[PDB]
C-alpha cells in the first residue's frame, strides 16, 4: 500500500443495523421460549411419590 | 328552578336531526304505550329505569332535534334551506385564482380556501360548505370551544347566583354580605372578562383584517391566560392592560 | 417474576453495553465519533414537538386512569355494605378525571405552537426552531409526568378516605384536604408546563 | 496500487486519491483513472495551500475538447465545541469555456489532523446524494473510495482515516427511538395483561 | 424537497393507534368476562344486565379503529415529515389513551358486576364510576384530532 | 369545574367525527355505479347502517 | 431511485401479521381446550355445545392468512420503499390485533365454559361476549385492508 | 452490484425454520409426556389412543423439515438480496407459527389427557381440537410457500 | 457565535426539577394519606393535627416549583452552552432532592401518624423528624439558587 | 478480493453446535438421572431397562460431533463469506435443534420414569415417546447435511 | 485553547454529590423513624433519647451540601478541563460515601432502637456504633476535600 | 503530550476506591450492628466484646480513605496517561477488594454473634476466621501500593 488507507467501508448504518436488531430479537425469542420451556410444571401431585 | 336549562336537557349536544326524531319517536311510542305497559309485567330493571325516564328521554329527544338543527347536521350531512353563503366564481374570477378546472383537478388539490368578496352567516345556524370542507375540523373546534366558555360561564354563574336568594330566604345577613359577594366577585372578574373578550374577538375583526399573516384563527383566545404576567404584545388595545 | 428477571437483563445487558462502547471510544481517542451534537441538531424538531405532545396528553390520561381504577375497585368493595357511599364520594374522584383535562388543554396549548419548516439545512436556520422544539418537548414531558403522578396520588389517597368513609361517614369533610392538596400539586404542574412554552417562536 | 495525487510545493500537502474516478458531460461517461493516478505530470496550475485553505485544482486540456478544471475546495478552523480544529470540504467548481459550475458537498467533514475518506462521492442519487446543488447540470462525476487529506499531513501516505460511513443514520436514529417508544408502551400493556388470572373454583 | 422514509412515522403512528386501542379493549373484556363467569354461578338472571363492559371495550376499540382510519386517509405518497410527525404523535397518544382506559374498564367492570351480584343496588352508582374510564379513551381521540389540521 | 365544563364538548366532537366516518365507511360504499349491483345489497348495508 | 433494502419492511410486516395472529389463535385454542378438559369431567354431553370459542380463536387464525396472502401479490423487487412501510404496518396492525382478541377470547373462553359447566345459562351470553373479541380481531383486519391497499 | 453478505440472511432463515418449530414441537411432546405420566397409572389399556399430540408434534417438525429444506436447496449464492429477504421473513414466519402451533399442541394434549383418564368421551372432542392447533400449524407452511414460488 | 441546540440540556433540567420534586410530593402525600385515612377509623379527633406531614409532602413540591419557575424565566434561546448546564444541574439536584424528602417525608409520616394513634404523646417527637426531612428538601434549594444565577 | 473474518463465523458456527449439542444432551441426561434416582427406591431390579432415555439424550453428542467435523474439515483462509455463512448456519440450527431434543427427552425420561416405577406396562410406550424425540434431533442432522456441502 | 462542556462535569459533580448525601440522609432517616414509630408504642419516655440516627442522618446532608456548595463556589466558565474532573470525582466519591454510610445508619438505627425498647442498657452501644457508621461518611468528605481544593 | 485526557481516569479510580470500600464497611457494620441488637436482648454483658466486626468495618474505610489519599496525591494535570491507568486499577482493585473483605465479614460477624449468644467459647473462634476477612483486604491494599509507585 502506497498510503495508509481505509477498510473501504460500506453502507454500514443499515445493514448493521438491521443485522444487529434481528439478531438481538431472535436471540431473545429463542431465551425466553428457553426459559418458558427449563421451567415446565408437570405438576409435581401425590402421584411422585 | 332548573328542568330545562339544567344539564340534563342541554344533555345532547350530539343532536344529529336524525337521532333526535328517532329519540323522540321512541319515546313518543312509549309513552303512547304506557298504559298497557303498566299495566303489564316489567321486562328487566333497565327497562325500570327507561320507564321512570320516559317523561326527560321524550324532552331530551326534542332538544335534541333543536341541537342538531342549530348544528345543521343530520346524520353528520347538512342541510341547505333559504341559502347557503359562500361561492367559486366570485373567489375565482376577481381573485384570479381561475383556469383550475383540471389545473385544480393537477395543480392545486385541496388548495384553494380563500375569502374575497364573501360574508354573511347562515340566518339559522351553520352553512353546509362549512360541512363538505376539510377545514371543518379547525372552525368547528373553535367555534365550540368558544360556545363551551361562554355556556360553563353562564351556567355557574346562574348556580352561584341561585345561593344568594337562598340564603336570603334563610336570614343570616353576615354571610351574604361577607361570604357569597366575595364568590360572585371573584368569578366575575375571572370568568366575565374571558366571555366578554371571547365576544370583543367575535365582533371586533373580519376577514380581510388578520394581523399580517393569512389566518391566525383566534390567536388570542389562549394567550391570555389567568395570570399573564407582562410582555404579551400582540393585542393591547388601550386600557386592557391597567383592566387587567 | 419471569417479565421482571427479562426486564432487568436487558436493562444490565444494555447499561453494560453502553459503558463498554464508552470506555472503548474513550480509550481509542475516537471521541469526535461519539458526536451528541451531531445527534440533536440532524434530528428533526417535529418528532421533539410531536413527542412531546403525545407524551403531554398520554401520561395524563394513563394516570387519571390508574387513579379512577385504584380508587373505583375501593369503592365499589366498601359499598356492598353502605349502599351510600356508592354516589357521595365521587367528590373525589372527578378529580383524577380533570387531573387528565390538565393534560388535553394542556395539549392545546403546545399544539398552538406548531408551523412547517420547509427547510433541511442545520445551519442557521432552525436555532429559534430548535430552542421551540426542545421547549415544547420538555414541557409537554413535564404536564404528563406530573399530572400522571398526582393522578395516582389522588386515587391512592381517595380510595384510602373511601374505606375510611365505610365506618363513620362523619370524617369525609376533614379528610378532603388531602386529595385537594394533591389536585393543587398537579395545578403546580401544569403551571410550569404554562410557563416553559410561554415565550417560544416557532417558524 | 496507484500512488495517490500529492501537491508538495515545499512538502506534502494535499494528497487525494480514488478508485473509478469518471465524469460524464450532457450524458457522455468517460474515465479518467489512468489519466491522473498512472500519469505522473499532472497539469496543476493554480493548486494552492495554507493554514486555513486547500485549493486543489487539477486541468484536462483534451477532455471534451476544451481544458476542463476541477477545483476542490477545503477549508479548516479551530471551532469552539472542543477547542480543535475541524475541516470541511465547502464545493467543487468545474470551470470549461469560461462556464463555472458548481456542486455542493453535503457532509464531508473531519478533524484537521486526520484524513477523510468515503464509499461513494456522487451526484447520481442513486449511488449516494452525496454532491447535490439546486440548479441541474450537465456535470455528473462519480468517484469511488475518495479519500482526502489537507492539513497537519507528514510523509506521503494517508494518516488515520475518520470515514464517514457512521454506525447510525439520523433516519435510522428516529425510527429506532420512535420504535423504542411504541416497543416501551405494549410491553408495559403485555407486562399488565400477562399479570391476570382466572377463577378456581364457585360459588355452588 | 421530500425527505426519504416520511411516511414511516405515520405508519407506525396509525399502527399504534389501532393495536394498542386493540390491546385495552382486549384486556377490559377479559377481565370484565371472568367477572361476569365469577358472578352468573348464583344470580343467573342478572347476565344481559351488566353485560355494558364489553359494549365499553368495544366502543373504545371503535375509537381506535376510527382514529387509525382516519390517519391512514390522510397518508399521501410526499408527506412532508411535519404531517407524517403529527399523525405518529396523534396515533400513539391516542392508543396508550385507548389502553389505559381498557385498563380501568376491565378492573371496574369486573368489581361493579361483583357488587351488583352481591348488592342489587349499586349498579347505577357503579355505571357512574364506570362510564368515567370511557371519558379516558375519549380524550385520547379529541387531542388526536385537533393533532389532525394543528 | 371551568375546565370541567369542557367535557361534553369532546362527546359532541367524537359523535359528529363517528357519524361522519360511520357513513363514510358503510353509506359511502352502499351508493355507487352499475345500480342493479348498486343497490341489490343496498338493503343488508342499510340495515347494517 | 428505487433504493434497495425495502423489501425487507413488507417481508418483516407479513411474517409479524402471520406470526402474531398464529400466537393469538394458539393462545385462545390452548385456554378453550383447558377449560373444556377442565369441565368435560362432570357435564361431557354439551362438549359438542362447548366448542364454539375454539373455532372463533381459529378464526383469528385465517385473518392473518389474507392479510399475508394480500402482501405476496403484492411483492416486487422494485419497491419505493414507501409502500413497504405502508405493507408492514398493515402487518404488524392485523397480526397485533389478532393476538389481542386471541388473549381476550382464549381467557373469556375459559372463565365462561366452566361456567356454563356449573351454569347452563351463561350460555347465550357466551355467544355475546366472544362475539366482541372476535369482532375486535375484525377491527384489526379493517386497518390492514385499508392500508395494504394504500 | 451484489452483497455478498446476503445469503447470510437466506440461510438464517432456514436455521430458523428448523429450530423453532421443532422446538415447539419438542415443548408439546414434552408436555405429553406428562399426561402420560399421569394418564396410563389409571387405565394404561387406551395408551395407544393417547398418541395423538406426539404425532401431531412430528408432523409439525414435519413441516419444519420441509421448509428448511426448500430454502436451503433454493439458497445460492447469487442470490440478489431480494430473494434473501423473502426467505428470511418465510422461515421466520413459518418456524415462529411451528412453535405456537406446537404450544397449543401440548397445552391443549396435556389438559384432554389428564381430563380423559376419568372421561373418555372427551377423545372425540380432541381430535378436533388437535386438528384446530395441527391446521394451525399449517397456516405457516402455506405462508411459506406463498413466499417461494413468489 | 451562541451553539445550536443549547436549550435542551436547560429545558431538561427544568422538566426533571419539576417532574421528580412533584413524583416525591405525590408519593409523600400518597403514604401519609394511606397511614391517615387508616388510622381515622379509631381515633378521629386527631384527624386535623395530623396534616403536617402532607403539608410537609406539598410543601416540597413548592420549592421544586420555584427552581423550576426560576431556571424557566432566567432560560432563553440564546444561552451560552454553560448556563444550560448550570441550570440542567441544579433542576436535576434539586429535583432527586426532593425525591429523597418526599419518600422520606411521606414513610416518616405514615409511621408517625400510626404510633400517634396508638401512643399519642409520640405525636410532639413525630413532628422534630419531619422538622429534619425537610432539612433534606430546602437544602437542595441552595444548591440550586446560588448555583443558578452563578 | 475475498473478505477476511470468514472463519470466524465458521468457527463460530462449528462451536455453537457442539456447545449447544452438549448443553442439551447434559439436561436430558440430568432429568433423566434424576428420575432414575427418584424411581430406583420403587423397582431397583428395574434399574437396567430405564436406561435407555438416557442413552437417547447421549445419543445427541454424536449428532454434534459429526456436524462440528464436517465443518471443521471444510474450514480454510480461502473462503467466500458464503460457504462459511453457510457452516454457521447449520451448526446453529443442529445445535439448537439437538437443544430441543434435549429438553424434550429430558422432560418426557423424568415424567415416564416415575410412571413405570408407579405402573409397568407403560415400559413399550415409553420407547413411543423417546423414538419421536430422537427423530426431532435427526431433523437437524440432515438439514445440516444440506446445509454442510452446499 | 479551552474547550467548553467542561464546567458539565463539575455542575453534574456537584449535582450527584448533593443528591447522594441526599438519598443516604434520607434512607437513614426513614429506617429510623420507622424504628422510632414500631417502638413508641410501649415506651414513650425512650422517644426523645433515641432520635440520635436522624441527627447522623442531618449531619451527613450538612457534610454533602458543604462539599456541594464548595464545588458551586469553584465553578467558572474558564474551568480548564481538569480542575473539573477533579470537581465531578470529589463529588461523587464524597456523595456515594454518604449515601452508603447514610443506609448503613439507617438500618444499625432501626436494629438498635429496637433493641434498646427490649433491653435498656443497649443504648450506650448506641453512642459509639453509630458513630463508627457516621465517620465513614466523614472520610468521604476528607478525600472530596483533597479532591477540590487541589 | 497528554494523550487523551488522564484526569478523568485518575478521580473516577480514586473515587472507586473510595466508595466502594465505604459501601463494604458499611454493609459489614450494617450485619454486625442487626446481629449485637438481635443478642443484646439475652446477654448484654457481652456487647461491649461484640463490636469488634464494627471496628474491622472501620479499618477497612481506613485502609480505603488511605489508598484514595495516596493515591489522589499523586495527581497532577501533567499525566503521561499510563500512571493513570496505574491510578485506575490501583483505586478499582483496592475499593473492591475492600466492598468483598466487608461482604464476608458481615456474614461472618452476623452468624457469629448468633452462635456467641448461647456458646461463648465461639468468641475466639471468630478472631480466627473473622481476621482473614481484613487480611483479604490488606491484600488489595498492598495491590494497590505496587501499582500506585510502579
Ligand atoms: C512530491 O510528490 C511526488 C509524487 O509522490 C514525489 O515524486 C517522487 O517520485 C519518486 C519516483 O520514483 C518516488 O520516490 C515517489 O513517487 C516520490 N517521492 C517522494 C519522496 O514522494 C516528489 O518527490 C515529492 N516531492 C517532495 C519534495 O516531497
Ligand atoms: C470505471 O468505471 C466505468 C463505469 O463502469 C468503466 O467504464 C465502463 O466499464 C465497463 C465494464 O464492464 C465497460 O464494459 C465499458 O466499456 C466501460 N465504458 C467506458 C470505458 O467508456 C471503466 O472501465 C472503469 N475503469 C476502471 C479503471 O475500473
Ligand atoms: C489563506 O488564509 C488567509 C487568512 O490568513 C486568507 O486571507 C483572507 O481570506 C479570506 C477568505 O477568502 C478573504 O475573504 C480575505 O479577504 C483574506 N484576507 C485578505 C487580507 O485578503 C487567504 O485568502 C487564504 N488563501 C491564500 C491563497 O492566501
Ligand atoms: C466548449 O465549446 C466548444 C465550441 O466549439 C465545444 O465544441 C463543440 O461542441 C459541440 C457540442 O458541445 C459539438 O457538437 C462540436 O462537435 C464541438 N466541436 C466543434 C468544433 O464545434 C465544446 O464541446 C464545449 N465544451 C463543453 C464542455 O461544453
Amino acid at each position: 500500500p502506497y498510503n495508509l488507507a481505509y477498510k473501504y467501508n460500506l453502507e454500514y448504518s443499515v445493514v448493521f443495523n438491521l443485522v444487529l436488531w434481528i439478531m438481538t430479537g431472535l436471540a431473545l425469542a429463542v431465551i425466553i421460549t428457553s426459559y418458558n420451556i427449563w421451567n415446565m410444571d408437570p405438576g409435581y401431585d401425590s402421584i411422585i411419590y | 328552578y332548573t328542568v330545562i336549562t339544567f344539564p340534563f336537557l342541554f344533555a345532547v349536544m350530539f343532536g344529529d336531526f336524525g337521532h333526535g326524531i328517532l329519540m323522540t319517536l321512541f319515546a313518543v311510542w312509549m309513552v303512547l304505550r304506557e298504559s298497557r305497559i303498566l299495566s303489564q309485567k316489567n321486562e328487566n330493571e333497565m327497562f325500570s329505569m327507561v320507564f321512570s325516564g320516559r317523561y326527560i328521554i321524550l324532552l331530551m329527544g326534542l332538544f335534541s332535534i333543536y341541537t342538531g338543527l342549530i348544528y345543521n347536521d343530520c346524520f353528520s350531512k347538512s342541510l341547505n334551506i333559504f341559502g347557503s353563503s359562500w361561492s367559486v366564481r366570485p373567489m375565482f374570477t376577481i381573485g384570479n385564482w381561475t383556469e383550475e378546472t383540471l389545473l385544480g383537478s393537477s395543480v392545486l388539490q385541496l388548495n384553494p380556501a380563500i375569502p374575497g368578496v364573501f360574508g354573511g352567516p347562515y340566518p339559522f345556524g351553520i352553512d353546509p360548505i362549512w360541512n363538505i370542507a376539510t377545514n371543518k375540523l379547525t372552525f368547528l373546534n373553535s367555534f365550540k370551544m368558544k360556545m363551551s366558555v361562554i355556556l360553563g360561564i353562564i351556567h355557574m354563574l346562574f348556580g352561584v347566583s341561585l345561593s344568594l336568594f337562598n340564603h336570603i330566604y334563610f336570614k343570616k345577613p353576615l354571610n351574604i354580605y361577607f361570604g357569597f359577594i366575595p364568590e360572585i366577585i371573584f368569578m366575575s372578574s375571572l370568568f366575565g372578562y374571558l366571555v366578554i373578550l371571547i365576544f370583543y374577538k367575535w365582533t371586533a375583526y373580519d376577514a380581510h383584517s388578520s394581523r399580517n399573516a393569512p389566518s391566525l384563527l383566534i390567536h388570542f383566545i389562549n394567550m391570555f391566560l389567568f395570570s399573564y404576567p407582562e410582555s404579551g404584545n400582540a393585542m393591547l388595545y388601550s386600557g386592557q392592560k391597567g383592566i387587567q | 417474576t419471569g417479565l421482571e428477571l427479562l426486564y432487568l437483563g436487558i436493562f444490565v445487558a444494555f447499561w453494560a453495553c453502553m459503558i463498554v462502547v464508552g470506555i472503548c471510544y474513550t480509550i481509542f481517542d475516537l471521541g469526535f465519533r461519539f458526536d451528541v451534537a451531531w445527534f440533536l441538531t440532524e434530528t428533526s424538531p417535529f418528532m421533539w414537538s410531536n413527542l412531546g405532545i403525545g407524551l403531554a396528553i398520554s401520561l395524563s390520561v394513563v394516570g387519571a386512569a390508574w387513579g379512577i381504577y385504584i380508587t373505583g375497585s375501593s369503592i365499589i368493595g366498601g359499598g356492598v355494605k353502605a349502599p351510600r357511599i356508592k354516589t357521595k364520594n365521587l367528590v373525589s374522584i372527578i378529580f383524577c378525571e380533570a387531573v387528565a383535562i390538565y393534560g388535553i388543554i394542556m395539549a392545546i396549548v403546545i399544539s398552538n405552537m406548531a408551523e412547517p419548516f420547509s427547510a433541511t439545512d442545520p445551519k442557521a436556520i432552525g436555532h429559534r426552531n430548535y430552542h421551540a422544539g426542545y421547549s415544547m418537548f420538555g414541557a409537554g414531558l413535564t404536564v404528563g409526568l406530573s399530572n400522571l403522578f398526582c393522578g395516582v396520588c389522588v386515587g391512592i389517597v381517595g380510595s384510602g378516605a373511601a374505606l375510611a368513609d365505610a365506618q363513620n361517614p362523619s370524617l369525609f369533610v376533614k379528610i378532603l384536604i388531602v386529595e385537594i392538596f394533591g389536585s393543587a400539586i398537579g395545578l403546580f404542574g401544569v403551571i410550569v408546563a404554562i410557563l416553559q412554552t410561554s415565550r417560544v417562536k416557532m417558524g | 496500487i496507484h500512488p495517490p495525487v500529492s501537491y508538495n510545493d515545499t512538502a506534502p500537502r494535499i494528497l487525494f486519491w480514488a478508485q473509478n474516478f469518471s465524469v460524464a458531460y450532457k450524458d457522455e461517461w468517460k474515465d479518467l483513472t489512468s489519466l491522473t493516478f498512472g500519469v505522473e505530470n499532472l497539469n496543476l496550475t493554480g493548486s494552492f495551500w495554507n493554514d486555513s485553505f486547500a485549493m486543489l485544482s487539477l486541468t484536462y486540456e483534451p477532455l471534451f475538447g476544451a481544458t476542463v478544471t476541477f477545483k476542490f475546495i477545503l477549508a479548516s478552523r479551530f471551532y469552539p465545541v472542543s477547542a480543535r480544529y475541524w475541516f470541511t470540504m465547502e464545493r467543487l467548481e468545474i470551470h470549461s469555456n469560461g462556464s463555472v459550475a458548481h456542486f455542493n458537498v453535503s457532509q464531508v467533514t473531519g478533524p484537521s489532523i486526520y484524513s477523510f475518506h468515503c464509499e461513494y462521492v456522487s451526484s447520481l442519487s442513486k449511488k449516494g446524494s452525496l454532491l447535490v446543488t439546486n440548479v441541474p447540470s450537465l456535470w455528473q462525476m462519480t468517484l469511488h473510495n475518495f479519500q482526502i487529506q489537507a492539513f497537519n499531513v507528514t510523509g506521503e501516505q494517508f494518516s488515520y482515516a475518520s470515514d464517514c460511513a457512521g454506525f447510525f443514520s439520523p433516519g435510522i436514529w428516529m425510527g429506532l427511538l420512535t420504535t423504542l417508544f411504541m416497543l416501551f408502551i405494549f410491553t408495559y400493556g403485555l407486562h399488565m395483561i400477562l399479570s391476570l388470572k382466572t377463577m378456581d373454583r364457585f360459588d355452588d | 424537497n421530500n425527505p426519504e422514509y416520511s411516511s414511516f412515522f405515520g405508519v407506525m403512528g396509525a399502527s399504534s393507534a389501532m393495536v394498542f386501542s386493540a390491546m385495552g379493549a382486549a384486556y377490559g373484556t377479559a377481565k370484565s368476562g371472568t367477572g361476569i363467569a365469577a358472578m352468573s354461578v348464583m344470580r343467573p338472571e342478572l347476565i344481559m344486565k351488566s353485560i355494558i363492559p364489553v359494549v365499553m371495550a368495544g366502543i373504545i376499540a371503535i375509537y381506535g379503529l376510527v382514529v387509525a382510519v382516519l390517519i391512514a386517509n390522510s397518508l399521501t405518497d410526499g408527506i412532508t415529515l411535519y404531517r407524517s410527525f403529527l399523525q405518529l404523535g396523534a396515533g400513539l397518544s391516542v392508543g396508550l389513551s385507548g389502553l389505559a382506559a381498557g385498563f380501568a374498564i376491565g378492573i371496574v367492570g369486573d368489581a361493579g358486576v361483583r357488587g351488583t351480584a352481591q348488592q342489587p343496588r349499586l349498579f347505577v352508582g357503579m355505571i357512574l364510576i364506570l362510564i368515567f374510564a370511557e371519558v379516558l379513551g375519549l380524550y385520547g381521540l379529541i387531542v388526536a384530532l385537533i393533532l389532525s389540521t394543528k | 369545574n371551568t375546565a370541567s365544563y369542557l367535557r361534553l364538548w369532546a362527546l359532541s366532537l367524537a359523535h359528529a367525527q363517528l357519524s361522519e366516518v360511520l357513513w363514510t365507511m358503510v353509506i359511502h360504499i352502499g351508493l355507487h355505479v352499475r345500480s342493479l349491483a348498486g343497490g341489490l345489497g343496498l338493503f343488508f348495508i342499510f340495515a347494517a347502517f
